[PDB]
């Protein structure tokens, strides 16, 4: 009725990128401003997902490690799903994991072309 | 030919 607990679509979100190339994301974000974030897929071995964010005209990349039915980009904490991982950084600064960075998720990649 | 990325460091 009220609770929308009937299959959730992650692709519906504007921050959900498909099989995008590395060089592409670089050029795509190059035009976008700071605060822009996105998540692409990659057919790698240890890494399954790939995250990207723009900060101070610098396109950063974050590898996503998913194993043992759990998701996590670092080697300290774990998540139950990509959503929990995204929402965590969406509200909390990345400085916690990456001291070099101090930004958060605000606008998607397909926000404004 | 190796994954750099940001990484915790």
């Amino acid at each position: 009725s009220r609770p929308p607990s009937r299959e959730i679509d992650y692709t519906a979100y504007p921050w959900f990128a498909g099989n995008m190339e590395r060089q592409q994301t670089d050029n795509l974000l190059k035009s976008h401003a700071s605060g822009t974030y996105l998540i692409r897929e990659r057919p790698a071995e240890a890494e399954r997902f790939a995250i990207s964010i723009k900060f101070n005209d610098e396109v950063k990349h974050i590898k996503v490690v998913e194993k043992d039915n759990w998701i996590h980009i670092t080697e300290a904490k774990k998540f139950d799903s990509l959503l929990e991982l995204v929402e965590y950084y969406q509200c909390h600064s990345l400085k916690e994991s990456f001291k070099q960075l101090d930004t958060t998720l605000k606008y998607p990649y397909k926000s404004r072309e | 030919e190796e994954p750099v990325y940001e990484e915790v460091g």
